C-alpha cells in the first residue's frame, strides 16, 4: 500500500503546565509545548507530501497532538517517526542551550542529564483504504488510546542527591540565590544544598543574574530554569512582558486612572514599578520587605499609591482563573452523530470553525478583562479580573454558539442536536500558590461535566484560606435565560443600594434547620412562600422615588431575578444556597 | 513473622516503613548505640477488616471489564510488540485509584474474573529476623505463613518497584525483550504501567502499584521452581533494595 | 504521656481564616466530622507564652532553677523537643429543668478511650450504651423525658449504681476537679445517639454579631488532649522521659491564654493534667 | 437514612403553621386574623400563657362573620397543636376538659415547657400569616 494515516503526541501535557509558581511559568510551558508540536507539524509539511486534518497549523497555539493524511511506501514509512523525534529533541536541546548561554552565565554540570528525559513522542500510523472515514478512524484512535499504556522510562543516574526546588519534588535544585541568613560561604553547597555542583550568587551580589530570574532561596531543576529564562531564548514570538497574577487584579484601577491622569501613563506601562509591592502598602506596612531598584521606583510606587488613594479608586486582592473544554468531543468526531456519509468534510468544516472561533476568543479577551494564557480549539484558560467574570463567561458560551455549532448544524444528524462546553472558575487570593488554584480549577471543570448526561452546564468556586471550597453547579439556560444574566443582576442590584443583602443571611439560617443530611427539602410551598416574602421585605427606597412608584418597582424587580425557577431547576437546595452566597461572595469584593 | 497494626489516601512506600520501624527498635535500647537482619515481605493498607489490592490497570471500565492480548496490525513507535485491546469496541476508561476485589480479587489472579465490582483506616506490615515491643498507635502479633494463597503468567506490583533500567527487569535486554528474572527466566510481550513515582538517599523512578508485566515461559523449568520462585516475593535489581521491600509482586 | 484536660472559663474563639458562609469569622473545625477542635500550632504557642511569662521556681530531678530560664524552655519543648490535636469531650445544651446540661456521642466516648489506653489507664467499665442517663439525674420531666433546647428525647436512667453511665460520672466528676461544679458533673451527663450530636455542635455554637458576626465556643466546655515524652536538667542522663515530663508537669501554670481576641477577656482556660 | 428527632419536629411545626394561616387565610376576616397573631407572644412574656388564653376565650363570638371570629380560630388551632407537640405531657388532660382549665392546674415545668412549645409555634405561624396575608 502507499497510503496512510497519521496521529502525533508528546506525552506530559497537565502535569508539566501544571508546575508552575508564577503565571511566566506557565505561559513558558504551554509556547514551549506549542512550539515543539509546531516544529514537528512544520517539518513534516515543507518536506514531505502531506495534509494536515485537526490543528490548523498556521493558528497561533496549536495542541499537543495533531493528525494528517501522509502517502508514502511502507518500506520508509518507519524512518519517519524517527525523523520527527530527532528533529524535537534537537529542538529541546537547542532551546535549553540557548537558555543557559543567553545570560553568558557558566554552565552548571548535570543539565544535559535533567533536560533529555522529560518529555515522550509517540505515534500511530494505520492502513487507509478510501472507502470507510470511520472505521479507519476508529480504530487509529483506539489503537492511540492503547499504545500509551506501555510507559517506558530511563532512571535517574546515581548522581541525584538534592534539596528539591520548591516547584517539584522530583530532582536536584541546579540553581540557587543566597539568601540573608548567612552573608557569604562556600558552606551553603557543605550543608545546605548537600550537593557538589550547583551555581549559586550572593544575595548582594546581583550583576550576572537580575532580579526576574530568582528570589531568596529558590531553588530550580534544569527545567524550571529554562522554563523561566525563556526570554532570551531567541524566538520572535515569544511576548517579553507577561502580566503576573498581582498585576491582573489591578487591571481595573489602572484603567480607571489613566481616564483621570495622562502623565501617570508613561510609567504604568514602563514595567519599571513593582506589582506587589502597592498591595503591602494598602495594608500598612513598609517597602523594606522586598528591595527594589530604588533608581525613584520606590517613589514611583509610592506614587501610584498616593494617587489611586486621593481618587477614590478601590481595588480588591481576589482574581479568578477560568478554563472550559468541549464536552463530548469523542463521539462528535467519531461519526456517531453526523450525517452517514459526510464525516470527512465535516472535519476539515469543523477545524475551520474552531480556527476561527480561536481568532476570535484571542482577539475579544484583552485588558482590562483578562489575559489568555492560551487558547486553541476547544481548550482554553485563562485569568479574569473579578468584576468582568460573568460579562466575559456569556460571551465566550454565545460567540462559541454563534459561531461554530449553528453554522454546522446541517450537517448533525437530528436538527435537535447541539454542540456545547462546559465551564469552571475558581476565585483565589493572590497571595495562595498558583499550582493548587490550577489543580482546584481543573478538578472543579472535571466535576462539573457530571451533572447529567447532556452536560451543559458551570461551575463556580471560592478557594477558601484553610483550603477548602464551596461550589455551585447549574445549567447554562434556565428557560431561555442565561444563569449569569441573573447572577450579573443581582449584583448590580446589590452595588447601586437598591436591595440589600440580608435576605441571603436570613434565608442561610431559616432553612439550614430543615435539611436533611445530605440536603433535600422537598415541600415547595414552604420555601416558595419564604423566598417571596424575604425578597419583598429586602427591598429598599430610593431617595429620588416617591411613595407610589416604590410599589411598582418592588413588584417588577422580583418578577426579573426569578428567584422560584433557579430553585426548580437547582437540583437541591443547598446548590441554591451556595448559588447566593457566591453571588453575594463577589459583589462584595467589586466596588459596592 | 510478626504482622504489625498500626493506626491512624495514599500508602506510603516501604521506604518510610523502614525508617519508622528501625526508629522504634533504638528508643527502647538507646546502649545499642553504634537491625542488618529485619527483612519485609509485603505491605498491605486496609481500612476494612478484609485486606484490600489495588485494582489492576489492564482492567478497565459500576464494573469492571476484562482487556485482552492482541498483535497490533499498525505501524508505531512502541517498545512492546504487542498491545492490549478490548476485545469488543466500547468507552474504555481506565480505572484511576480503584482498589481490586479486597478478597476477591484472587479470582482475578487465578482467572476468575467474574465481576470484579470495586469502589470507584488501619496500616499492615510484614516482618521477620527482629524483635520489638509488643505494642500513630501500633500493635505486634504473631502469624506462621499466611499470605495471599496463589507457559507464561502475569506479574502483579502490589508495592512500588524500583528496577535499574527503569521498566524492565535488569535481566531483560532492551535488544529483544529477553533475560531471566530471578532465575525463572522469561520474554517481554506487553504491559500496562501507570503514572511513575519519585522516591540524603538518591532519588528514583517507582513502577505503581497497579502495573500489571506479560512474559512467556523461557525454558523448561518445573511447576513448582516457577510457582514459588516469584510469588510473594520482592522482585528488584539491586539485592539491598530488595530487603527494604520494593517489588512486592504476585504470580 | 500524660492527657490534660482543657476547660474553658470565657468563651474561647481560634481565628479559623475567613468563609463566604453565614458567620464571618468561624472556629476551626475537623475536616470530616465538623466538631471544634483547637490547632497544635496555637495550643503550644499559648503554653509558650505562659511559660516565657511565668516566674517561680521548681524542683526537677535533682538541682533547683526557675521556669523563666530562656535556656530551659528553648531545650526543654522548642527552640523541637522530647515533649497533639485539642478533642471535644463535652458540650453544654440548654434544658428547661436544670439550666444546662452536658451531652456527648458514644463515638467521641470510644475515641476517649482509645486515647487514654497509650497513657496506660484503665477505666475498668464498659462506655455507656446511647440513650441513657445517670441514676440521680436533675433533668426529666415525666420520667422518661427530658427536653434539651425546644425538643424532647427518650432517655432511659439507669436503675442502679452499677451501671455504665453511673460509674463513668463519678469517675468523670473524681478525676477531672481537684465543689459545686463536681456536685454537679456527678447527676448531669447525658449521651445523645450520635447523628443527633452533630446538629448540637453545628447550630448551637454563640454567634456575637459586633456589621458581621464573629463565632465562640459556649462556657464549661471540656476539652482533653494528650501530652507525650521521650542542660540545666540534662542530669546523668533523661531516664526514659521522666525529665521532660516533669519539668512539663512541674511548671504547667492555671490559667493560660487561647485563641485570639484576648484583649477583650475572650479564650481564657483551666489547665489540669490527669 | 432517618432524620434526626431535631428536624422530625420542625418539619412538622412549620407544616402546621402553614395549614393554620390557610385556613385563617380562608375565613371572612382575614386581616383581624393577621393582626391578632402577631400579639400572642408579646402578651405571653408580659403576662403568661394562662392569662393570655382566658382572655382569648374571653373574646370568643359564635357566629363566623363577626369580628371576633379570628379568636375561636386561634384558641381552636393552638388547642389542636399542644395534643401532639409536648409528646404526652399534657394530652391526658385535654381529652374531656377545655385547655384553659387544663393549663391551671399544672406544676411549673410541664407550664414552662407548654410555654416554649406554643411560643415556638407561634414563631412559624406569625412567619407564615404574615406572608399568605396582605
Ligand atoms: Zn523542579
Amino acid at each position: 500500500e502507499n497510503k496512510f494515516l497519521f496521529l502525533f503526541t508528546i506525552t506530559p501535557v497537565q502535569s508539566f503546565i501544571n508546575q508552575a509558581r508564577k503565571a511566566q511559568d506557565l505561559y513558558a510551558g504551554s509556547f514551549m509545548l506549542s512550539h515543539f508540536s509546531k516544529a514537528a507539524a512544520n517539518k513534516l509539511k515543507m518536506e514531505f507530501d502531506c495534509e494536515i486534518i485537526f490543528p490548523d497549523i498556521a493558528n497561533n497555539s496549536i495542541p499537543n497532538r495533531f493528525a494528517a493524511v501522509v502517502n508514502v511506501n511502507e518500506n520508509e514509512a518507519q524512518a519517519v517517526g524517527d525523523s520527527l523525534q530527532k528533529a524535537v529533541e534537537a529542538e529541546i536541546k537547542r532551546i535549553g542551550d540557548s537558555v543557559i548561554n543567553g545570560l553568558k552565565i557558566n554552565k552548571p554540570n548535570g543539565f544535559d542529564e535533567q533536560l533529555s528525559s522529560y518529555f515522550t513522542v509517540s505515534y500511530l500510523f494505520v492502513p487507509y483504504n478510501e472507502d470507510d472515514y470511520k472505521q479507519c478512524y476508529s480504530e487509529l484512535e483506539s489503537l492511540m488510546g492503547a499504545i500509551k499504556s506501555v510507559r517506558a522510562f530511563s532512571q535517574y543516574p546515581d548522581s541525584e542527591r538534592g534539596r528539591k526546588c520548591s516547584i517539584c519534588g522530583e530532582r536536584n535544585v541546579k540553581f540557587y540565590r543566597m539568601a540573608e541568613n548567612e552573608k557569604d560561604i562556600e558552606r551553603i553547597k557543605k550543608l545546605k544544598l548537600f550537593s557538589n555542583d550547583v551555581y549559586a550568587v550572593k544575595n548582594s551580589d546581583y550583576r550576572e543574574l537580575g532580579p526576574r530570574y530568582l528570589q531568596a532561596g529558590e531553588g530550580l531543576c534544569g527545567v524550571c530554569f529554562t522554563k523561566r529564562g525563556l526570554d532570551r531564548a531567541g524566538i520572535p514570538e515569544y511576548k517579553a512582558k507577561f502580566p503576573s497574577t498581582s498585576k491582573i487584579a489591578l487591571f481595573d484601577a489602572f484603567k480607571q486612572l489613566r481616564e483621570k491622569r495622562g502623565d501617570l501613563g508613561t510609567i504604568i506601562d514602563s514595567d519599571n514599578y513593582e506589582p506587589q509591592g502597592i498591595f503591602a502598602l494598602k495594608n500598612n506596612k513598609n517597602l523594606d520587605d522586598f528591595p527594589e531598584l530604588s533608581e525613584m521606583e520606590k517613589k514611583n510606587t509610592r506614587e501610584l499609591y498616593e494617587a489611586m488613594e486621593d481618587y477614590k479608586i478601590s481595588y480588591s486582592p481576589y482574581y479568578a482563573v477560568m478554563l472550559f473544554d468541549g464536552d463530548s468531543m469523542g463521539e462528535w468526531l467519531s461519526g456517531n452523530k453526523i450525517k452517514d456519509e459526510k464525516l470527512k468534510e465535516f472535519h476539515k468544516e469543523l477545524t475551520k470553525k474552531l480556527g476561527e472561533f480561536a481568532n476570535a476568543v484571542r482577539d475579544t479577551i484583552k485588558e482590562p478583562l483578562g489575559v489568555t494564557v492560551y487558547a486553541g480549539g476547544e481548550d482554553f484558560l485563562g485569568f479574569f479580573n473579578i468584576k468582568y467574570l460573568l460579562e466575559g463567561m456569556k460571551h465566550l458560551r454565545n460567540k462559541f454558539n454563534e459561531l461554530v455549532n449553528l453554522p454546522l448544524k446541517d450537517f448533525y444528524a437530528d436538527n435537535t442536536y447541539n454542540m456545547t462546553f462546559s465551564a469552571g472558575a475558581v476565585i483565589a487570593h493572590i497571595k495562595t500558590p498558583l499550582s493548587e488554584v490550577l489543580n482546584w480549577a481543573r478538578k472543579v471543570e472535571q466535576e462539573a461535566k457530571d451533572i447529567d448526561d447532556t452536560k451543559d452546564a458551570f461551575a463556580i468556586a471560592v478557594l477558601k484560606h484553610s483550603g477548602e471550597i464551596e461550589k455551585t453547579v447549574f445549567k447554562w439556560r434556565v428557560n431561555d435565560t442565561y444563569t449569569t444574566d441573573l447572577m450579573s443582576k443581582i449584583v448590580t442590584e446589590i452595588n447601586n443600594d437598591r436591595l440589600s443583602n440580608t435576605f441571603i443571611k436570613k434565608l442561610n439560617q431559616e432553612l439550614i434547620k430543615l435539611l436533611d443530611k445530605d440536603g433535600n427539602y422537598r415541600d415547595d410551598n414552604i420555601i416558595k412562600a419564604e423566598i417571596k416574602r424575604l425578597l419583598m421585605r429586602s427591598f429598599m427606597k430610593t431617595k429620588d422615588e416617591d411613595e407610589d412608584a416604590f410599589k411598582k418597582r418592588k413588584a417588577e424587580t422580583a418578577k426579573e431575578l426569578q428567584l422560584h425557577n433557579l430553585l426548580i431547576h437547582s437540583n437541591g437546595v443547598r446548590n441554591f444556597l451556595n448559588f447566593l452566597n457566591i453571588t453575594d461572595f463577589i459583589a462584595r469584593q467589586a466596588k459596592g | 513473622m510478626k504482622r504489625i497494626t498500626i493506626n491512624a489516601i495514599s500508602l506510603p512506600y516501604p521506604s518510610m516503613i523502614y525508617g519508622v520501624l528501625r526508629s522504634l527498635y533504638f528508643s527502647h535500647n538507646i546502649s545499642m548505640l553504634k537491625t542488618r537482619n529485619l527483612k519485609i515481605k509485603g505491605i498491605y493498607l486496609k481500612r476494612a477488616s478484609d485486606l484490600l489490592f489495588p485494582v489492576p490497570m489492564d482492567c478497565v471500565v459500576e464494573k469492571l471489564i476484562p482487556l485482552m492480548p492482541v498483535k497490533a496490525q499498525c505501524i508505531s513507535n512502541c517498545k512492546t510488540s504487542a498491545v492490549l485491546r478490548p476485545e469488543k469496541g466500547e468507552q474504555i476508561e481506565s480505572a484511576e485509584d480503584g482498589w481490586i476485589d479486597k478478597a476477591a480479587m484472587e479470582e482475578y489472579l487465578n482467572g476468575i474474573y467474574e465481576n470484579m465490582s470495586y469502589s470507584k483506616t488501619t496500616i499492615v506490615v510484614d516482618i521477620d529476623g527482629l524483635e520489638i515491643p509488643d505494642a500513630a498507635s501500633f500493635k505486634a502479633i504473631d502469624i506462621d505463613e499466611t499470605s495471599i494463597l496463589q507457559e507464561k503468567i502475569k506479574l502483579y506490583i502490589a508495592t512500588p518497584a524500583i528496577f535499574k533500567k527503569g521498566w524492565l527487569p535488569q535481566t531483560i535486554d532492551d535488544r529483544d525483550l529477553e533475560g531471566e528474572i530471578n532465575g525463572i527466566g522469561l520474554k517481554l510481550i506487553t504491559a500496562a504501567i501507570g503514572r511513575p513515582l519519585y522516591v540524603p538517599k538518591p532519588m528514583k523512578r517507582a513502577v505503581p502499584a497497579g502495573s500489571v508485566y506479560y512474559f512467556e515461559i523461557h525454558g523448561q523449568y518445573s511447576n513448582e521452581q516457577i510457582i514459588n520462585a516469584l510469588h510473594d516475593k520482592a522482585i528488584s535489581d539491586r539485592e539491598q533494595d530488595r530487603q527494604q521491600g520494593f517489588g512486592i509482586a504476585y504470580v | 504521656a500524660r492527657p490534660f484536660f482543657i476547660i474553658c472559663e470565657t468563651p474561647l474563639h481560634c481565628g479559623s481564616g475567613n468563609d463566604i458562609g453565614n458567620v464571618d469569622l468561624p472556629i476551626q473545625r475537623e475536616r470530616h466530622t465538623d466538631f471544634p477542635k483547637i490547632e497544635a500550632s496555637s495550643l503550644k504557642g499559648g503554653i509558650r507564652e505562659a511559660f516565657e511569662e511565668a516566674d517561680k521556681d521548681i524542683k526537677v530531678g535533682s538541682l533547683t532553677i526557675n521556669i523563666s530560664d530562656k535556656s530551659t524552655i528553648s531545650l526543654a519543648f522548642g527552640p523541637a523537643g522530647a515533649l497533639t490535636d485539642a478533642r471535644i469531650l463535652l458540650f453544654p445544651v440548654k434544658s428547661m429543668k436544670g439550666v444546662f446540661a452536658w451531652v456527648t456521642c458514644p463515638q467521641v466516648l470510644e475515641r476517649f478511650k482509645s486515647d487514654l489506653n497509650l497513657c496506660g489507664v484503665n477505666l475498668g467499665f464498659e462506655m455507656p450504651q446511647a440513650n441513657t442517663a445517670p441514676k440521680d439525674c436533675s433533668l426529666f420531666i415525666n420520667g422518661n423525658k427530658i427536653v434539651l433546647e425546644e425538643y424532647t428525647f427518650e432517655i432511659a436512667r439507669d436503675r442502679d449504681e452499677s451501671g455504665n453511665c453511673t460509674s463513668l460520672a463519678n469517675w468523670l466528676s473524681e478525676n477531672l476537679f481537684l465543689q459545686f461544679w463536681k456536685e454537679k458533673i456527678k447527676k448531669d451527663i447525658v449521651v445523645i445517639s450520635d447523628d443527633e450530636f452533630r446538629d448540637f455542635v453545628t447550630l448551637s455554637t454563640e454567634v456575637i454579631t459586633r456589621l458581621f458576626t464573629e463565632e465562640y465556643l459556649p462556657t464549661d466546655t471540656v476539652l482533653y488532649s494528650l501530652a507525650l515524652t521521650t542542660g540545666i536538667f540534662k542530669q546523668d542522663s533523661a531516664n526514659e522521659e521522666d525529665m521532660v515530663m516533669e519539668f512539663f508537669t512541674t511548671g504547667l501554670p492555671e490559667i493560660i491564654q487561647l485563641g485570639g481576641n484576648a484583649t477583650i477577656g475572650k479564650g481564657i482556660a483551666r489547665v489540669k493534667i490527669l | 437514612n432517618n432524620l434526626t428527632i431535631q428536624k422530625s419536629i420542625e418539619r412538622q411545626r412549620a407544616a402546621f403553621a402553614y395549614k393554620c394561616a390557610e385556613a385563617g387565610k380562608s375565613i371572612t376576616k382575614s386581616k383581624e386574623y393577621k393582626a391578632y397573631v402577631k400579639n400572642i407572644p408579646m402578651l405571653i412574656k408580659t403576662n403568661g400563657i394562662g392569662a393570655t388564653f382566658a382572655f382569648v376565650k374571653a373574646k370568643s363570638e359564635a357566629d363566623v362573620d363577626k369580628s371576633g371570629y379570628a379568636y375561636k380560630l386561634i384558641y381552636e388551632q393552638t388547642t389542636e397543636w399542644l395534643k401532639q407537640e409536648p409528646k404526652g405531657l399534657i394530652y391526658e388532660k385535654l381529652n374531656n376538659t377545655d385547655m384553659v382549665k387544663a393549663l391551671v392546674e399544672l406544676d411549673s415545668d410541664k407550664y414552662r415547657a407548654v410555654t416554649n412549645e406554643v411560643l415556638a409555634l407561634f414563631v412559624w405561624l406569625k412567619r407564615f400569616a404574615e406572608g399568605l396575608i396582605e
